[PDB]
């Protein structure tokens, strides 16, 4: 019944195991050995920071959808490439232009002869999040082997004001760009 | 506007005919008409014989891959001994293919491949069907006594009006019909060959039904009874004997008194029982075969 | 539980004909329950103007053949009391020959009756249920158990002078084929498909065949039984196989000479160069005997479940479940007439020897047809 | 409940319901997707966010048996590390009561076979990708179900002691010095096995847990 | 006083006077296994020490044990024998 | 001869275009004849991803057109009725298709004909199928299965040959496939079924071993249909042989000094008959007795030497026990709401010690007594690499120990009303039984609090409490109308003496305070005996006791279950005795008892004996409070009557009552209308009280065994009867004598329990058919809670 914005993006739990005693070895007194372990629980010491608890976000990360016929699509740390084929061409690149104009982002740079753009910023109206996030984003196309393929890159993310660097979100609005490129190119064909 | 190079023309099991088959054998039979001085019909009617040739080459063919049969360098060698008639006009090189297809090598030679192919794995399985029994033999030999009776030699046009091998009443008057009204169109004067080219479903339909020369005793009976009594030319009304409907024409006739002097007889007989054994077991099997296989023309 | 639920509506209706005669019933005589719901073989013997008919519990019959009085009766059915009145379970249907009446039984007896008056004059054990009719040639009486086995017991005194063994498949078609006396030789069926000849004189195996296609998935797409009776003319064997192949063989080599998808396990004739057939559809048809090119067919009577067809007065005759008797044509399809003998049905072979057509209904009333 | 638009709009459909945060026509959505379209551009897509919605629609069978499914068919996909983390969780998820917890019962005496599968899927996760992003929370979970495991432990043995079987004391106590040697409960444990060995009179060893227990104690 | 149902509490594993005998020194493990079967109880803190413990509680008749220490050398063969027949 | 500019592919859904790239000849390169092209389609369609290919030019390009082969959208199984659609979609799905597949037409027809193998193999041989392909708009296609059943092949005859010791019928009786169906048995069927008949085939082999056949042998069997396939004949052939008898059994091997039992276990009768189920028994039975000692693995293996000439068999039995085996660990698995220790202290088999199986199986039957747990199984697993040792698995499944009730009475209409309760037995998994009772009205108050501890000491000494309040006064004491508050508090200590049978004592003490009675004459005469003299022409009096009492107690358990049990016998009484320096001195004793007695090897029909017997008095001069008495009638003790309806009716003298209506709703003795004795059917209950009920519990027949646990069906036959044993029949001549036993009242009818979410529910059926002048009668009965 009762329902709260924040039960998206939260662990199903309480949290309590972040309370628990850390773990402690024992003295083998003089003369004698304790005896030997196991290693079935041994817990390795990675000295990898993360958020935990509830500042986890468990949503699934967003993979590149590679809408039109494409393969081999991937999310790098702050960028996102998509592989297609079927004799695109240089045509690749008008087509990209155009799909972002259908946006009508702020494309702040427009370089033709390297196929490369630049945009100020776009918003995402999103019901997942309690801040909308921002972030600036870069797309070229470039040739590879037989036929084109499309980048897209974010320059950075702000909430509220403010820059954030989290590689979930970096990774969850790369594929968010890099599926309204891929969706954009669909349509169009 | 785009302009089709080709496509798939019918869909047989697992199989596809493509549109550079229907025309390269098409080519053929208009080429070979136009040296026989034979009239060919309408493009829709040779079409569906070579169709149906085609269907059946292909079953054949998957048949062999299948069964795991294959073709020696050699056998290409000798093919061309009969295939290019090389015998017949003394040149090597692919240039006597002046008609069609620019003088190609790799075309022909598959070509040959196809039939060399289909002819081996039907003649394996026809061979494998025959039986032959001791009591057979010695009759046809007796038979073959009081100075060679029987020496008559027949080169002979044949069509078959195909039935299934379970057929309905229905379509048994309806082949009957249509096996009258070819009888009675090659009676009141119409030429066989054109009627065999338009009305037949053996595979020899594409050559007009042409049989060759042959002796009344290789036949599989169901025509030698009838066959005794014609002159050249006449034609031969329906029979059957499982696989459909028959027609025969007498093409032409020639007859001698040399007798072979049994210690040699018995050896021939069971040749010729032989050709009779593989002639219907082959048009019984293929028959088999084309009810079975899955197909599905294209257009 | 729900007796509204299951039913499958494939049979054909009954066709109507222009009777070119008048059937008539010369008379009918009530022989016990009859052969029931069960299948069975039990029909009647005629053999010098006298009918044996005979009952699944057995009431062995003796009726004229002229007006079906009767001359002696007898009861197989515990006639000591050995236990209770326990059923003979008869169905090897009435065999007459040399005085004797030959009938086998599901308990594994085989019975041997007397013409005079009925006294069983042996009894004999044999390898299992005696489905197959009884076969009488060269002083032997061939028998065709269930379990497959093939036995000839002695004429005069009921001794088993051999045995021979036939494989048998995990299932097959209730019913056993009956040997053929050939010369000198004995030429049976099997539930496994495979047609064999053995000599008269021990079991010593001649020759075997196949004769089923079997190219199925499953058990029941393997139904090769063989349940007919081969017949032997001029040399070659003719047999026929459910879901199988009517073929040819040679008598003593065994090689089939032609084959034709064409099944059934009632019984054929072979008449002249013709061969009537009726397949496991119920579809009257007519071969040629040189080579299988069905000569005509017919299909009006199709899934009526028919009896086994008899050549009378020049005409086939068959009965059917409903209990209507149908003549037909030899030369052709058509039907010559038709009649309505009894509200049970037939469902064993009609017998018609001696210018005389019998038939037993599944109630057991023996009805005799003229004109 | 699904209508027959094509797999875009059914995705789109399925991404909007996620985002406003209902789980059950979500998970009908993006199961329609994975039965009526098996591959194509949203393959793998589909079932990462069933596995979620599962998880957060408390379906923990069948965020299992989707998790099971995923990871013996895409063994190589780069983000396999959010799989098993999504496994530890489901598993660890199933070793918790809501009633219990609202009374504050200490349910460490209860199954710790979920515990046990959820360790095993946590260690698994940890010591195949040390750089993944939900190692910490991972390593934290370890420790506390580690501390669970050995409070189990601790329970049986306390109540064979209660009921006078030394032995099994004695072995029980055993068992948690080799296996969760680091654990609060075996430091509690240790004075159990040296009064199970000092009833059966085995002084020798009672003293040796004794020296034990002061050298650690202090 | 304490007139209530209480079960048997049984304790360590079975020892006959026969299997207790057929031990001697110089045995190795596999054979002192082999012959009085696996113990249930060892030295976990760094001796090849092996307790055969022999608990009987029937109820409130009282309790008896027989406890059978066999000490190992390094190499696991059998070095010293103690049996202590009842409880002092 | 021409460059290949460029590649484009159409029609491509499923396949990706690098998939169909990486399947062509051609490399977008260059040198590209026509050939190439039809090799390049050839190549296509051996993919098989493919039902149509075709390759275009246009100018320098290349348009490949493929039509991929349609996919299945959903298969749908329409007219089906016997084979359920999961199975058959499993069938289909083994088969090769399944939605989202590409279909190859190619096979329908196959898929087909396996779909009818399958109804073959369900015993329908005459069975139609036909696949239906319709085209939907994304190139997809639904294959809906349309299924035409056969008739079902029933079974004509089953012979048997070669039978003379038993006649067929008898041996065919036992078997499971049958020949015919009696006219009465309509569940029944003659459907034929291969696993059928081999066990049928089992059972006949056994029949002839168990009557003494050692040489018994089945020759073969077979299985034949009609041809038109709705009839099938099974024929056994067999070889009886002939009877023997047994001549001795002789035991050897590694009985590890157990050989004085083992042999006392095979003991025969010299000459007797052989017998093949008792040789398996004696195994078993040798088995379970080395298991006893720890043998948990041994090997024992019987051979028969048949001497034909004297037709005598002798039974040599090798056994050898092998090592014994110890306990490693206990463990439980499943318990997620119960406690470990809760399950580990019904456990009669030690961690650390040697096994005997005995105990394990003890306590298996004490968790299953229990109640908490739905099923309760075993399962002894070596340890691996070990020779003596072993681990005890206990896997439970929980059940809702708990029950609800819950209901509102006359709502708004006087302030506000509701009635509550709940009960726990296993409360939050601690094993600690709780209940809370509660119920509010302007007429009443009530409040009841129970708590036990079944292990307030590790031997099983359980500790218990209970604190009760119950008030009639009305709010603000409109007027002096009858009124009875009582209160008061019982701490009861438990402890077992057997395996099965457990002692309570306890102290208890009962505050009651009436007032405003109506004067009646079992009332008056408990009064005079307490040595009160309250007047009889008003209704103004009052009367309070204060009483401490000595409860007891024997409860004797050996019940199959705590719930919805099928064996055993659960016997408790209870009693309760003033202690010297009480108001008023009394005893009090009840006995209830319930046999249950299965009538099935599985344990789905039994018989349950239900008893219940009360009787009280008092000490000295004085009588048992009429507050204690006994009341029966109800869902509880006689189903069919009002709650406590049975037993002696109210007598009320005439008197003025403290207020007076004008609707004439007054008991009969009322000053205004009446002046002499009059009777009521205001029942008041009786110091003795017996009850009696005898029920027969049958499967439901409308329930898959998937809810068998949670539903139980029975008919019962209820006696009871309930007497005062100090009515002065003397006296009032003029009315019914109320210390007669025997006005027995009965009642019939059919009961319905479910294990709901909300605990047991109760329905019942029943007609009175006795029942005397003065009774309610209640046909139907719905009820929450533990039934007695």
């Amino acid at each position: 019944c009762s329902s709260d914005s924040r039960y998206k993006r939260q662990v199903s739990g309480d949290e309590a195991y972040l309370e628990a005693a850390p773990l402690a070895e024992l003295h083998a007194p003089a003369g004698m050995i304790l005896p030997v372990t196991s290693g079935d629980y041994a817990i390795p010491v990675t000295n990898g920071s993360g958020a935990v608890g509830k500042a986890l976000d468990i949503r699934p990360p967003a993979q590149p959808l590679a809408l039109v016929s494409g393969a081999r699509t991937q999310f790098t740390g702050d960028t996102a490439s998509l592989l297609v084929e079927n004799g695109r061409g240089n045509t690749l690149w008008p087509q990209v232009v155009s799909v972002l104009q259908a946006k009508n982002y702020t494309i702040t740079q427009r370089d033709d002869a390297g196929q490369t753009l630049t945009t100020d910023w776009v918003q995402w109206n999103r019901l997942d999040e309690d801040e909308q996030y921002r972030g600036r984003y870069q797309i070229s196309v470039k040739p590879q082997g037989y036929q084109q393929a499309v980048t897209v890159k974010l320059l950075n993310l702000e909430q509220a004001g403010k820059p954030v660097a989290d590689a979930a979100s970096m990774q969850r609005y790369s594929t968010e760009m890099m599926n309204v490129i891929s969706a954009g190119l669909d349509k169009s064909a | 506007a785009p302009q089709v190079v080709d496509k798939v023309a019918a869909v047989v099991n697992n199989g596809v005919v493509l549109e550079s088959d229907v025309d390269g054998l098409m080519q053929s039979v208009k080429l070979n008409a136009a040296q026989a001085r034979q009239q060919l019909p309408d493009d829709a009617t040779l079409r569906h014989q070579i169709m149906e040739r085609l269907i059946m080459d292909q079953i054949i063919l998957q048949m062999g891959q299948k069964m795991g049969v294959k073709i020696s360098d050699e056998q290409l060698d000798q093919a061309i001994a009969n295939i290019a008639k090389q015998n017949n006009m003394t040149l090597d090189q692919m240039r006597s293919r002046l008609a069609y297809d620019g003088l190609n090598y790799n075309t022909y030679r598959n070509q040959i491949r196809k039939e060399m192919i289909i002819s081996e794995v039907r003649n394996n399985e026809v061979r494998r069907r025959i039986t032959i029994l001791p009591q057979e033999v010695e009759s046809l030999a007796q038979q073959v006594g009081n100075q060679n009776d029987a020496s008559t030699e027949l080169n002979l046009s044949h069509i078959l009006i195909p039935l299934p091998e379970n057929p309905t009443s229905d379509q048994v008057n309806e082949a009957e019909s249509q096996a009258r009204a070819i009888v009675d169109q090659a009676r009141n004067g119409a030429d066989f060959g054109k009627l065999a080219i338009a009305h037949s479903a053996d595979q020899q339909a594409l050559n007009g039904g042409q049989m060759g020369w042959g002796r009344i005793q290789e036949l599989p009976g169901i025509f030698a009874q009838a066959l005794s009594t014609a002159k050249k030319g006449d034609i031969v009304g329906p029979i059957r004997s499982g696989v459909g409907f028959h027609i025969l024409k007498v093409n032409d006739l020639r007859g001698e008194s040399k007798n072979i002097s049994d210690a040699a007889q018995k050896d021939r007989a069971y040749r010729m029982l032989m050709n009779r054994k593989f002639s219907e077991e082959a048009a019984s099997w293929m028959q088999e075969q084309r009810a079975s296989a899955y197909v599905k023309i294209l257009s | 539980l729900f007796n509204s639920e299951e039913d499958v509506v494939k049979m054909s209706p009954l066709p109507t004909v222009e009777n070119q005669f008048t059937p008539t019933t010369a008379w009918s005589t009530s022989v016990g329950s009859g052969i029931g719901n069960f299948y069975s073989n039990l029909h009647p013997a005629l053999a010098d103007n006298v009918v044996y008919a005979a009952d699944r519990a057995g009431l062995v019959k003796a009726l004229n053949a002229d007006d079906g009085k009767e001359i002696w009766s007898v009861s197989l059915a515990e006639k000591d009391g050995w236990f209770s009145k326990e059923p003979a379970l008869l169905s090897g249907g009435v065999t007459v020959s040399g005085g004797h009446v030959y009938i086998g039984s599901e308990k594994a007896q085989v019975y041997a009756l007397n013409t005079s008056d009925g006294t069983v004059a042996w009894q004999t054990k044999v390898a299992g249920e005696a489905l197959s009719r009884p076969v009488v040639s060269d002083g032997l009486v061939l028998i065709h158990t269930s379990n497959g086995q093939l036995q000839a017991l002695n004429e005069a005194d009921g001794a088993v002078k051999w045995t021979v063994n036939l494989d048998m498949p995990s299932l097959s078609l209730r019913g056993e084929s009956a040997p053929t006396t050939a010369f000198g030789a004995a030429v049976v069926g099997g539930d496994n498909g495979r047609v064999s000849a053995v000599l008269m004189e021990q079991g010593q195996m001649i020759w075997q065949q196949r004769i089923s296609q079997a190219t199925g998935s499953t058990e029941i797409d393997r139904l090769s039984d063989v349940d007919t009776t081969p017949v032997v003319v001029n040399g070659v064997v003719f047999a026929l196989a459910y879901n199988g192949n009517l073929t040819a063989l040679d008598l003593r080599s065994g090689q089939i000479m032609w084959k034709r998808e064409l099944g059934s396990v009632n019984d054929f004739i072979v008449d002249g160069n013709r061969i009537y057939l009726v397949d496991q559809n119920d579809r009257v048809m007519a071969l040629t005997i040189d080579g299988g090119v069905t000569l005509w067919t017919q299909s009006d009577l199709l899934h009526r479940l028919l009896t086994s067809p008899v050549l009378y007065n020049g005409n086939l005759v068959v009965g059917d479940s409903e209990g209507y008797l149908h003549w037909i044509n030899v030369e052709d399809g058509r039907f010559v007439a038709q009649q309505k003998v009894d509200s049970s049905g037939f469902q064993t072979e009609p017998v018609a020897a001696d210018g005389k057509l019998l038939i037993q209904a599944k109630d057991g009333t023996v009805y005799s047809i003229t004109r | 409940e699904v209508p027959d638009n094509p797999p875009n709009e059914i995705y789109a459909t399925a991404q909007q319901k996620l985002q406003d945060g209902n789980w059950r026509q979500a998970i009908t959505q993006l199961e329609a997707l994975d039965n009526r379209y098996p591959f194509g551009p949203y393959s793998q897509q589909v079932q990462l966010d069933l596995i979620y919605a599962y998880y957060k629609n408390a379906d923990l069978p069948l965020a299992q048996a989707a998790i099971d499914r995923f990871i013996r068919l895409n063994p190589t996909h780069p983000n396999i590390d959010y799989v098993m983390y999504m496994r530890g969780l489901t598993n660890m998820a199933l070793d918790d009561s809501a009633l219990q917890g609202f009374f504050g019962v200490d349910r460490s005496d209860r199954d710790p076979q979920h515990a046990r599968a959820a360790f095993s899927d946590f260690s698994k996760l940890v010591r195949g990708y040390p750089n993944s992003q939900y190692t910490t929370d991972a390593t934290k979970r370890l420790v506390f179900l580690k501390d669970r495991l050995a409070k189990y432990e601790y329970s049986v043995a306390e109540y064979y002691t209660e009921r006078g079987a030394w032995v099994a004391v004695v072995n029980r106590v055993e068992g948690m010095l080799r296996d969760y040697p680091d654990t609060q409960a075996t430091r509690d444990a240790l004075p159990l096995m040296e009064n199970a060995y000092r009833q059966m009179q085995m002084n020798a060893q009672a003293e040796k847990v004794a020296k034990i227990i002061a050298a650690n104690s202090s | 006083e304490r007139v209530v149902y209480r079960p048997d509490i049984n304790q360590g594993n079975y020892l006959t006077a026969n299997d207790v005998s057929k031990i001697r020194v110089g045995m190795t493990q596999q054979q002192v296994a082999y012959a009085l079967g696996t113990p249930l109880m060892s030295d976990p803190f760094g001796t090849n020490t092996w307790f055969y413990v022999f608990r009987q509680q029937p109820g409130h008749e009282g309790v008896t044990q027989q406890t059978l220490t066999l000490t190992f050398n390094s190499s696991g063969v059998l070095t010293n024998i103690d049996n202590k027949p009842a409880l002092s | 001869g021409f460059v290949v500019k460029d590649i484009h592919f159409e029609g491509l859904q499923r396949v990706a275009v690098g998939a169909a790239l990486l399947s062509m000849p051609v490399r977008t390169g260059d040198t590209v004849n026509d050939e190439d092209i039809s090799n390049t389609i050839r190549a296509l369609f051996a993919t098989g991803n493919f039902e149509d290919v075709r390759v275009l030019r246009d100018g320098d390009t290349l348009l490949v057109q493929v039509k991929e082969r349609p996919t299945i959208a959903s298969i749908t199984f329409s007219g089906n009725k016997s084979v359920k659609d999961d199975m058959l979609k499993q069938n289909l799905e083994a088969s090769g298709v399944r939605v989202g597949e590409s279909l190859d037409r190619t096979t329908i027809a196959d898929i087909e004909k396996g779909l009818e193998d399958f109804y073959y193999s369900v015993g329908k041989y005459s069975a139609s199928v036909k696949a239906v392909v319709t085209p939907l708009p994304r190139n997809r296609v639904d294959l809906k299965l349309v299924f035409q059943e056969g008739v079902s092949a029933e079974i004509q005859q089953i012979n048997i040959v070669g039978n003379h010791a038993f006649t067929t019928d008898e041996l065919i009786s036992h078997f499971q496939l049958r020949d015919e169906v009696p006219w009465w048995n309509v569940v029944g069927d003659r459907k034929y079924q291969k696993q059928k008949l081999a066990g049928d085939l089992e059972t006949l082999r056994s029949y002839y071993l168990d009557r003494g056949y050692a040489r018994f042998n089945i020759d073969s069997t077979q299985v034949s249909l009609t041809p038109d396939k709705k009839g099938i004949y099974v024929t056994v052939n067999i070889t009886e042989g002939d009877q023997y008898k047994l001549s001795g059994v002789e035991v050897s091997g590694n009985l590890a000094g157990h050989s004085a039992e083992i042999e006392q276990l095979t003991k025969i009768e010299p000459g007797e008959l052989y017998n093949g189920t008792k040789v398996t028994k004696m195994e078993d039975d040798i088995k379970k007795l080395l298991g006893r000692y720890g043998y948990a693995y041994p090997r024992v293996q019987s051979m028969p030497e048949i001497n034909d000439a004297d037709k005598t068999v002798k039974l040599r039995v090798n056994v050898d026990a092998g090592n014994r085996f110890y306990v490693r660990k206990i463990r439980f698995e499943g318990n997620d709401t119960s406690k470990d220790a809760v399950l580990r202290r019904e456990m009669r088999q030690m961690e650390g010690a040697w096994l005997g199986s005995d105990l394990v199986d003890q306590g298996k039957e004490r968790l299953n007594r229990l109640g908490f747990f739905e099923t309760v199984d075993t399962d002894t697993q070596r340890v691996p690499g070990s020779p003596d040792q072993v681990d005890v698995v206990y896997k439970v499944k929980e059940r809702n120990t708990g029950s609800f009730n819950f209901g509102i009475g006359y709502g708004t209409e006087s302030g506000v009303s509701f009635q509550a309760g709940v009960q726990q037995d296993n409360w939050l998994g601690t094993g600690y039984a709780v209940g809370i009772n509660g119920t509010k009205n302007d007429y009443q108050t009530y409040a009841e609090l129970s708590v036990t501890n079944p292990y307030f000491t590790v031997d099983g000494v359980s500790l218990g409490g209970r604190l009760f309040y119950n008030d009639f006064q009305a709010d603000d004491a409109d007027l002096s109308d009858y009124t009875n508050k009582s209160y008061g508090t019982d701490v009861t200590l438990g402890f077992p003496i057997n395996e099965y049978n457990s002692l309570r004592a306890g102290l208890g003490y009962v505050h009651n305070s009436l007032s405003n009675m109506q004067p009646q004459v079992a009332m008056w005469r408990y009064l005079y005996s307490m040595g009160e003299h309250p007047s009889t022409s008003d209704q103004d009096n009052s009367f309070k006791t204060d009483d401490f009492t000595f409860n007891y107690g024997w409860t004797y358990n050996k019940l199959d279950r705590g719930y919805f049990p099928t064996d055993g016998s659960r016997v408790n009484l209870t009693g309760k005795v003033t202690i010297p320096g009480s108001d008023n001195e009394y005893y009090k004793v009840t006995l209830d008892t319930a046999t249950y007695v299965p009538i099935d090897d599985d344990h789905k029909w039994v018989v349950l004996g239900r008893t219940r017997w009360g009787y009280g008095d008092g000490l000295g001069g004085k009588e048992m409070p009429f507050y204690e008495n006994f009341y029966a009638g109800g869902s509880s003790t006689v189903r069919g009557f009002q709650s406590n309806t049975i037993g002696p009716k109210a007598v009320y003298f005439p008197h003025q009552a403290s207020n007076y209506d004008p609707d004439y709703d007054y008991e009969c003795a009322t000053q205004d209308g009446a002046k002499d004795l009059c009777k009521s059917d205001d029942a008041v209950g009786g110091n003795a009280m017996a009850v009696a009920s005898l029920e027969f519990i049958t499967p439901t027949p409308f329930i898959s065994d998937k809810y068998a646990n949670s539903v139980r069906t029975s008919f019962f036959w209820d006696m009871g009867t309930v007497w005062d044993t100090n009515w002065d029949s003397s006296q009032y001549s003029g009315y019914p004598d109320y210390s007669d036993p025997s006005n027995i009242r009965m009642s019939a009818g059919i009961a319905l329990q479910w294990m709901s979410p909300l605990g047991p529910l109760v329905f019942s059926y029943a007609q009175p058919f006795k029942k005397y002048d003065g009774d309610k009668a209640e046909q139907f009965q719905f009820n929450i809670g533990k039934t007695w």
